[PDB]
RNA sequence: GUGAAGAGGGAAACAACCCAGACCGCCAGCUAAGGUCCCAAAGUCAUGGUUAAGUGGGAAACGAUGUGGGAAGGCCCAGAC
RNA sequence: CGAUGUCGGCUCAUCACAUCCUGGGGCUGAAGUAGGUCCCAAGGGUAUGGCUGUUCGCCAUUUAAAGUGGUACGCGAGCUG
RNA sequence: UGCUGAAAGCAUCUAAGCACGAAACUUGCCCCGAGAUGAGUUCUCCCUGACCCUUUAAGGGUCCUGAAGGAACGUUGAAGA
C-alpha cells in the first residue's frame, strides 16, 4: 500500500526569504516546488503540503538584460477594444507586488489546488512584515 | 587605448578625494564629483592619476579612456574654467540678463526666459553676443545646445543663435 | 477643496441692468454639521463628514444618534464625506455656512438625474429610426443589427442598446456662479442641475476651472 | 533623412554609424546624403 | 512505409511525421524516439569556446568599422597611421 | 445539396495602418503663404444632393478631411425586395 | 534633435553617463466598483439567565428570554415592467 496525505495531519512551516538581488525565474521556481510541496517526501498530487512564505523587498529583484524595458505584461479586460500593456519598471513603479505574484502562480498547477498553493504567498514591498508572530524562519533563495 | 595610456597631471592647488570608485575634485573654480563605472580602476601615484582595465570586462580600455576624459575635462575647468560664446545673428536679436537668468526677444510674440544652473556664471557684453561660464563641460554644452535650439541658424541669412566658432552652409533661394 | 450639500429649490431667472435674463437653478445650503474627521493615521486618508438638515427623533436610528451624540450635532437627513488638501483643517463641532462660496467663481455641481425608466435604444443612445413606410414591418425603432455572422459570432462587452435612462449619479462642471445670501441661505448657479426639485446635490469648487 | 535597407558612402565626407542598433549614414557637407536603415 | 484495417509514447493539440505492432492481470524492473528549472518524471551535471539579438522562439535579394576566429599581404622606430 | 439564403440599400458597429485631416519630425531644385517626398503616430473625426437597382462611377456645392481594406465581397431567426 | 565622450590619439548623440521631444501610453476629467473569495477600512448600537443528556464536543436537547435591527401590511413618489 502507498501512504497518501492528510490536510488535517498535514503540518505547514513559515518562511521568510529577500527577493533582493536575485532572479525572478530563479526564485519563482523555488517558491512553487516548496509551495508544492515537491522538497519533502510526503508530497502527494492532491494535497497542497506546502509551506508559507513570506517575500520582502519585491521591488528589488534583480533582473538581467534589457528586460525592465523590453518584459511586456499583456492582459485583456474583456470588451472588445479591452487589451492593455505595461512593462518591468512601470509594474514595479505601480503595483510591484504583482511581478512575482504572476510568474508563481504560472508556474504553479492549474485549479483550485494551485489556487490554495497561491493563496500562500505573502508578497511585500518592503524590509518588515507583520507575521513574526507566526515565528518564520529565515530562508536563503 | 592610447587616451587611457596618457596619464592625467593633477596641478598644485587641486585636492583630490577617492572613495571607492568615486572621484572627487575640489579647487578654485569650484567642486565637482563623478562616479564610475565598475570595468575600470584608477590609481594615484602622489602626483598623476593613472587607469587600467579590470579583469572579466571586455570594454575596459574604453571605459578608461573615457575616465580619463572626463578627468582631464573635470581638472581643467576646475583649474582655469570652461567658457563659451553665443554669437546670435538677426534683426530685431538682443539678449540680457538679471542675475542668474537668460531673456532673449527671438522675434517671438512672448519674450524668452531661460533659467541657468548653480555652476554657470553668463555676460552679454554686447545684444547681439554673450557668453557663459563654468566648471563643468557638459552643462555648458548642454545650455548652448538649449540655447541654440530656440532659434535654429536657416541656411538662408543665418538669422538665429549660433556658435562664435562654428560655420553655417548657406544656400541661395532658387529662381 | 471643501464642498457642501444643498437641496435643489427650482430654476428661475435673473434680471441684470444691461437687459439680460441669465437662468439660474436656485440651491438652498442650510448650515452643514461637521460629525467626523477622518485622518490619515487611523483611516489613511484625510477627510471630513458632512451632516446637513434635521430628521425625526422617532425615525433616526439607534446607531445614527450615538454617532451623532459623539460629535454633539443634531440628527440630519444624510451623511456625505468630502476629501482635505494641505493646510485645512477643521473640528467635529463646526457647522459650515454658504459663504465659504463668497470668493468662487465656478463650481461643480453632483447629482442623480431624473430617472426615465426603461428606455429605448433611440432615446437612450440617440439612435435613429429606419423609414416607417415603403415596406418596413415591425422595424420602425428596433436598433437592427447587433454583430457580424460567425467572426467573432458574438456580442461585444459594452454594447448599446435599451436599459435603465436615469436614476444616476452626474456631475457638472464650471457652472458660473451668480449670487450668495448668507441670510437666507441660498446660492444663485447659472445653467441646469441634474436632478428633480427637492433633491440633494454636492456643490464643490472647480477642481479643473 | 532617407530611410531604405541599402546604406553605403556617397561623399569622402560620410561617416557611418550604429545608434541603438539602427545603422545610419551622416555626412558632414551634404544634407541630403543622410540615410538610415 | 503508414493510415485505411493499428492501439501506445513523442512532435503543446494533430488519421498518413519519429520510436514502436496492444492475449489478460501485477502499486516489479530495463530501454527507443523525445527530454531532465516549474506546469510535468528526470542534471539548476563537469570541462571547453560562441551569442547580447530574447538570436534561440517565421523568411530573401542586398547593406554595414557588430563581434569570435584561420591563413596570408602592403606600409612601418632612417618614424608608419 | 436528408439546404451554410445570395447583390445592392437602411440601422448597427468593431478591428488593422500600407494614414484623408488633426500631432511631431527629416530632406527639398523649402526666400514666405502655399507646396513635393519620406519616418513615427489609430486618440478623435472622416459630407449633402441629381443619374443608375447598382457597389463603382459622372456632375453640383461644401468640408480641417470627405481614407484604404477585413469582419460569410459584416449584418434578411434586425428591415427592405 | 542634442551635450560630454572613447573603443579608432582625430572624428563620432552611445558603448558608460546626461537632457529635450507627439492628439500615441500611465495618470490627470466623469461614472461603476471589496463575490477585490486577496471578500478591505473607520465612527456607532445590541442582548453579560439557568438547566440537564452521551457521542465528551466548534456536541444534543428543555424552560425563560426575542434586544439592536430587519422583514411583512398600508398611505405613496418628479423611483419603477
Ligand atoms: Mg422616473
Ligand atoms: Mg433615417
Ligand atoms: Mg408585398
Ligand atoms: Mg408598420
Ligand atoms: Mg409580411
Ligand atoms: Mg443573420
Ligand atoms: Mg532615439
Ligand atoms: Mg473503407
Ligand atoms: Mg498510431
Ligand atoms: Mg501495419
Ligand atoms: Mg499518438
Ligand atoms: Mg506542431
Ligand atoms: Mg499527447
Ligand atoms: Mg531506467
Ligand atoms: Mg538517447
Ligand atoms: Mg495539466
Ligand atoms: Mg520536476
Ligand atoms: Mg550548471
Ligand atoms: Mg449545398
Ligand atoms: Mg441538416
Ligand atoms: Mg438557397
Ligand atoms: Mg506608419
Ligand atoms: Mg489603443
Ligand atoms: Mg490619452
Ligand atoms: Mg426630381
Ligand atoms: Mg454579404
Ligand atoms: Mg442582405
Ligand atoms: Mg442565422
Ligand atoms: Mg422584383
Ligand atoms: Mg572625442
Ligand atoms: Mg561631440
Ligand atoms: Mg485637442
Ligand atoms: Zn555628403
Amino acid at each position: 500500500k502507498t501512504f497518501t496525505a492528510k490536510p488535517e495531519t498535514v503540518k505547514r512551516d513559515w518562511y521568510v526569504v529577500d527577493a533582493t538581488g536575485k532572479t525572478l525565474g530563479r526564485l519563482a521556481t523555488e517558491l512553487a516546488r516548496r509551495l508544492r510541496g515537491k522538497h519533502k517526501a510526503e508530497y502527494t498530487p492532491h494535497v497542497d503540503t506546502g509551506d508559507y512564505i513570506i517575500v520582502l523587498n519585491a521591488d528589488k529583484v534583480a533582473v538581467t538584460g534589457n528586460k525592465r524595458t523590453d518584459k511586456v505584461y499583456y492582459h485583456h479586460t474583456g470588451h472588445i477594444g479591452g487589451i492593455k500593456q505595461a512593462t518591468f519598471e512601470e509594474m514595479i513603479a505601480r503595483r510591484p507586488e504583482r511581478v512575482i505574484e504572476i510568474a508563481v502562480k504560472g508556474m504553479l498547477p492549474k485549479g483550485p489546488l494551485g489556487r490554495a498553493m497561491f493563496r500562500k504567498l505573502k508578497v511585500y514591498a518592503g524590509n518588515e512584515h507583520n507575521h513574526a508572530a507566526q515565528q518564520p524562519q529565515v530562508l536563503d533563495i | 587605448s592610447r587616451v587611457a595610456k596618457a596619464p592625467v597631471v593633477v596641478p598644485a592647488g587641486v585636492d583630490v578625494k577617492i572613495n571607492g570608485q568615486v572621484i572627487t575634485i575640489k579647487g578654485k573654480n569650484g567642486e565637482l564629483t563623478r562616479t564610475l563605472n565598475d570595468a575600470v580602476e584608477v590609481k594615484h601615484a602622489d602626483n598623476t592619476l593613472t587607469f587600467g582595465p579590470r579583469d572579466g570586462y571586455a570594454d575596459g580600455w574604453a571605459q578608461a579612456g573615457t575616465a580619463r576624459a572626463l578627468l582631464n575635462s573635470m581638472v581643467i575647468g576646475v583649474t582655469e574654467g570652461f567658457t563659451k560664446k553665443l554669437q546670435l545673428v538677426g534683426v530685431g536679436y538682443r539678449a540680457a540678463v538679471k542675475g542668474n537668468v537668460i531673456n532673449l526677444s527671438l522675434g517671438f510674440s512672448h519674450p524668452v526666459d531661460h533659467q541657468l544652473p548653480a555652476g554657470i556664471t553668463a555676460e552679454c557684453p554686447t545684444q547681439t553676443e554673450i557668453v557663459l561660464k563654468g566648471a563643468d563641460k557638459q552643462v555648458i554644452g548642454q545650455v548652448a545646445a538649449d540655447l541654440r535650439a530656440y532659434r535654429r541658424p536657416e541656411p538662408y541669412k543665418g538669422k538665429g543663435v549660433r556658435y562664435a566658432d562654428e560655420v553655417v552652409r548657406t544656400k541661395e533661394a532658387k529662381k | 477643496m471643501i464642498g457642501l450639500v444643498g437641496k435643489k429649490v427650482g430654476m428661475t431667472r435673473i434680471f441684470t441692468e444691461d437687459g439680460v435674463s441669465i437662468p439660474v437653478t436656485v440651491i438652498e445650503v442650510e448650515a452643514n454639521r461637521v460629525t467626523q474627521v477622518k485622518d490619515l493615521a487611523n483611516d489613511g486618508y484625510r477627510a471630513i463628514q458632512v451632516t446637513t438638515g434635521a430628521k425625526k427623533a422617532n425615525r433616526v436610528t439607534k446607531p445614527e444618534a450615538g454617532h451623532f451624540a459623539k460629535a454633539g450635532v443634531e440628527a440630519g437627513r444624510g451623511l456625505w464625506e468630502f476629501r482635505l488638501a494641505e493646510g485645512e483643517e477643521f473640528t467635529v463641532g463646526q457647522s459650515i455656512s454658504v459663504e465659504l462660496f463668497a470668493d468662487v467663481k465656478k463650481v461643480d455641481v453632483t447629482g442623480t438625474s431624473k430617472g426615465k425608466g426603461f428606455a429605448g435604444t433611440v432615446k437612450r443612445w440617440n439612435f435613429r429610426t429606419q423609414d416607417a413606410t415603403h415596406g418596413n414591418s415591425l422595424s420602425h425603432r428596433v436598433p437592427g443589427s447587433i454583430g457580424q455572422n460567425q467572426t467573432p459570432g458574438k456580442v461585444f462587452k459594452g454594447k448599446k442598446m435599451a436599459g435603465q435612462m436615469g436614476n444616476e449619479r452626474v456631475t457638472v462642471q464650471s457652472l458660473d456662479v451668480v449670487r450668495v445670501d448668507a441670510e437666507r441661505n441660498l446660492l444663485l448657479v447659472k445653467g441646469a442641475v441634474p436632478g428633480a426639485t427637492g433633491s440633494d446635490l454636492i456643490v464643490k469648487p472647480a477642481v479643473k476651472a | 533623412m532617407k530611410v531604405r535597407a541599402s546604406v553605403k558612402k556617397l561623399c569622402r565626407n560620410c561617416k557611418i554609424v550604429k545608434r541603438d542598433g539602427v545603422i545610419r549614414v551622416i555626412c558632414s557637407a551634404e544634407p541630403k546624403h543622410k540615410q538610415r536603415q
